[PDB]
DNA sequence: ATCAATATCCACCTGCAGATACTACCAAAAGTGTATTTGGAAACTGCTCCATCAAAAGGCATGTTCAGCTGGATTCCAGCTGAACATGCCTTTTGATGGAGCAGTTTCCAAATACACTTTTGGTAGTATCTGCAGGTGGATATTGAT
DNA sequence: ATCAATATCCACCTGCAGATACTACCAAAAGTGTATTTGGAAACTGCTCCATCAAAAGGCATGTTCAGCTGGAATCCAGCTGAACATGCCTTTTGATGGAGCAGTTTCCAAATACACTTTTGGTAGTATCTGCAGGTGGATATTGAT
């Protein structure tokens, strides 16, 4: 039988629910999503990649990360997206 | 220092206005499929015989190549009214299309 | 050069009613000088900061600053260790104070607040969904 | 007994599966710990970011269901979205209305 | 065969098209420059497309084949699958 | 005296600059420059002598292209001198604004 | 601390580049759009230097460094290593 | 310094002498074809690797290879480039 | 085709200026690197048609 | 049509910085043989999605007319840019010193990988089902154009 | 300013296509626990190149003047584009049919990997050597601009 399609849909609807209690989205839209996060995660990751290269590091850390979104984000969204990160790191190995 | 802490005819141009409202709130496609379709397999026809195509490739197509379009007819745009025009002519389209890097 | 003043006080960085200065876009607040203004008792008249009152009056002539300097550091004699500093503070439109980073970060469950302000791992943390709350469900 | 590891970092994006499309894309030859979880929290911060955007385009057109529309709208209205997705079209989202001064009639 | 078919893009879809981009009033001769110009990208695009497809050693020509082709020419574009 | 009709310089200056290969802007102010700029990201900053290098033949790569792209502007709009209008739509066309 | 140092980049400069590009006739107010322009390309690629430096540890800027934010806007660069 | 620096000054010097017998190259000339070959070299290989991944492979042969110079090069370039690949692997097999 | 482009120049070895030369000369291999600056290779001698004398 | 005045190039010498070899030499990196696993190639097969036909009906494209308004040419005029001097200043160099910073060596030690289980979670069909939204209609409203 | 004629928007209503939803269910995969290996962090060191001065030399930048040519405004006029109407034609929808091509399944075997050893080789350094060229000097002359 035809294989799994994985996909981000349930993890967006989740966001979604957690902004807009209320309101609900497309499946047009939800395409246009799953495009967007996966267009995001292969620029930080060859960004990343790159990095550890040019260094003659052989490893990915939450450092190389940082720096790729220092490069490719503009503005505040680096700034914010550097606090959510960093928070989200300190919280998991907190535990 | 500071301390500041006997037809009814509407005149030439107003149906184009008009015009240009209605179809930049819309969002269809602009094209027939038919002719866009039968366009696109006489191109891919002279690449490489016996070919077929999803009908959501030719859909992307039609999407890509609108966009494309009406992108070049906003900078064709910006480029006749910089000479004091209001009518956008093909010497437009090539400085536009130079400016940009499609040709030269 | 007709630019604005900033919205905060160039001392504790806050949000207030500035008496500000019209050949840099610097504000203060009045408490936040030195020494500090009576709101009702303000000099009129062409009100410059530390900084550009030293810069006009050395008239923005840098040798003459290596003369006063030179003369300031002979006369200090008795105390010649602190004469350099003692004639930088001259220099300066005055601040909060705020303690250094490397004091800081010995005891790790100390975190800097919003505006300067103390907190321990006691404080629960503002409501974001909370603006969220605003709204509701 | 077996938490995962977005709810142990407090996300709702997944770290497993960033985890293993981090080692089996041929990025390099080790992966961290942190950089799934990092990788996660921006992720969901940038698509809370734009649907939150286009949630409110929605609302303001008196709808309650995003559509295309919407998503192009939101993009297209903020600065920084705008220079990130500036080479970026999306399908069936139409165009923002404008026309230019001198065409206007007087 | 399938021969002709460009003037298949009639005038008054370029003046759609047009009018979508803001434009008021257009010339007698744009309706040429804008068949040969859209004749120009679609060549551009479907040769890589087609590259791509008998690569993989298909007959049939895949939206995917599209995405990426257009993707290779700075081009992206949301919403076919990728 | 002998005096050259406006105009004769100019192609004159365009033809030698155009034959040449030499950098156009002194040395000094651009490094100058370039380390004012770079005070902001970071103080305390040293540079190799050819990162400075590369970045004014960057620099001078770019604002030739711009100059180009600007008086093809000029000349569609009948006109022979260049003005900060051309340079604002050159520059729009191409995306950078 | 460095200050102003943009007026160093002086009128006759931007005459040779302008002359360099076929330029025949130039305007008055050119001057301060240039300077504007070429600010902002500096801006933008001595950012992405200092990135670069800043993350492999050292203080001091290398070239590579600068072909790479060259790099990663489409200004390719041949003839500085790499 | 211990470290050697690969470059591929001797090979384009084998070409430049084959190809034109009595006509020297500056240093910086032999730079600029450096950097050209180390750029032509990872362009070829980040498009071979990526139309591996999008078949479900994992090896990179001469048909991605072959598919990746018909990408990027020009019309005439590519054939003339891909009639020299050929012809060199068909030596290289056979001998 | 820089050695060509040296040759008509009259001298003898290769210079970045004659790598510039040959390859904005060339259509593809001018499409081939479009986006790329060669260090002190200099422009391509062009003067618009209009802004000749009479 | 003539001619002085520049500015450019053609011809020749020369001192020198850069290109060209050679030995050393030396890691060090590539070629040779071999045992092993595994990923990609063949063959079969089911089924899904594409191409072809067909018809019919209405919405869109086409051709024509008429007139208004826009684009292009001509004149003029002022003011703004260029060309040529005459000072002066600030860039270039090149020589030397100080010294911070970067690259190489050794430990070691913390962290990522590999493997076996086991429960959870996310996805697909089937089927279901509400419900938001698209289509149709009328009514009010704002805007346009000629008096 | 008036008024009449159109096009757009709003309010109401209705059917239905799409989004939320289990349930089976279920299969894939992620998390847990051990043992191993290896890559990266820390300290030390030396030597290299970057910053900071100094001191002329002269080549470029700055300010002034003058005039001429170009950009901008005003007029006029033809011609070309738009707006509207009638006509037909061809796209779109619905539906069925054949049937070719694609994706899954099993087998299996040709090839890429991993290790160990030996031999070229190509890269740095002197180390030397030499010559192609950048700079300087004279003279022919091709072009410009005023007569
Ligand atoms: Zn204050
Ligand atoms: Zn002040």
């Amino acid at each position: 039988k035809r294989s799994r399609k994985e996909s981000y849909s349930v993890y967006v609807y989740k966001v979604l629910k957690q902004v807009h209690p209320d309101t609900g989205i497309s499946s047009k839209a939800m395409g246009i999503m799953n495009s967007f996060v996966n267009d995001i995660f292969e620029r930080i990751a060859g960004e990343a990649s790159r990095l550890a290269h040019y260094n003659k590091r052989s490893t990915i850390t939450s450092r190389e990360i940082q720096t790729a979104v220092r490069l490719l984000l503009p503005g505040e969204l680096a700034k914010h997206a550097v606090s959510e990160g960093t928070k989200a790191v300190t919280k998991y190995t907190s535990a | 220092a500071r301390t500041k802490q006997k037809p009814h005819r509407y005149r030439p141009g107003t149906v184009a206005l008009r015009e240009i409202r209605r179809y930049q709130k819309s969002t269809e496609l602009l094209i027939r499929k038919l002719p866009f379709q039968r366009l696109v397999r006489e191109i891919a026809q002279d690449f490489k015989t016996d070919l077929r195509f999803q009908s959501s490739a030719v859909m992307a197509l039609q999407e890509a190549c609108e966009a494309y379009l009406v992108g070049l007819f906003e900078d064709t745009n910006l480029c006749a009214i910089h000479a004091k025009r209001v009518t956008i002519m093909p010497k437009d389209i090539q400085l536009a299309r130079r400016i940009r890097g499609e040709r030269a | 050069i007709d630019f604005e003043n900033e919205d905060f006080c160039s001392a504790c960085n806050q949000s207030g009613s500035f008496l500000c200065c019209d050949t840099c876009p610097k504000s203060f607040h009045f408490l936040c000088l030195d020494p500090p203004i009576d709101p009702n008792n303000l000099p009129k008249g062409d009100w410059h900061c530390n900084e550009c009152k030293f810069k006009i009056f050395i008239n923005n002539s840098m040798a003459t600053l290596k003369k006063i300097e030179s003369n300031f550091i002979k006369q200090n004699n008795n105390v010649k260790i602190f004469a350099k500093l003692l004639f930088n503070i001259d220099s300066h439109n005055p601040k909060q104070f705020q303690l250094p980073n490397y004091i800081k970060e010995t005891f790790p469950a100390v975190k800097t607040g919003s505006r300067g302000q103390y907190s321990d791992e006691n404080d629960k943390i503002p409501l974001t969904d909370r603006q969220l709350f605003n709204t509701s469900y | 007994k077996a938490k995962t590891r977005s709810s142990r970092a407090g996300l709702q994006f997944p770290v497993g599966r960033v985890h293993r499309l981090l080692r089996k894309g041929n990025y390099s030859e080790r992966v961290g710990a942190g950089a799934p979880v990092y990788l996660a929290a921006v992720l969901e911060y940038l698509t809370a970011e734009i649907l939150e955007l286009a949630g409110n385009a929605a609302r303001d057109n008196k709808k309650t269901r995003i559509i295309p529309r919407h998503l192009q709208l939101a993009i297209r209205n903020d600065e920084e979205l705008n220079k990130l997705l500036g080479r970026v079209t999306i399908a069936q989202g139409g165009v923002l209305p404008n026309i230019q001064a001198v065409l206007l009639p007087k | 065969v399938l021969r002709d078919n460009i003037q298949g893009i009639t005038k008054p879809a370029i003046r759609r098209l047009a009018r979508r981009g803001g434009v008021k009033r257009i010339s007698g001769l744009i309706y040429e420059e804008t068949r040969g110009v859209l004749k120009v990208f679609l060549e551009n695009v479907i040769r890589d497309a087609v590259t791509y497809t008998e690569h993989a050693k298909r007959k049939t020509v895949t939206a995917m084949d599209v995405v990426y082709a257009l993707k290779r020419q700075g081009r992206t574009l949301y919403g076919f699958g990728g």
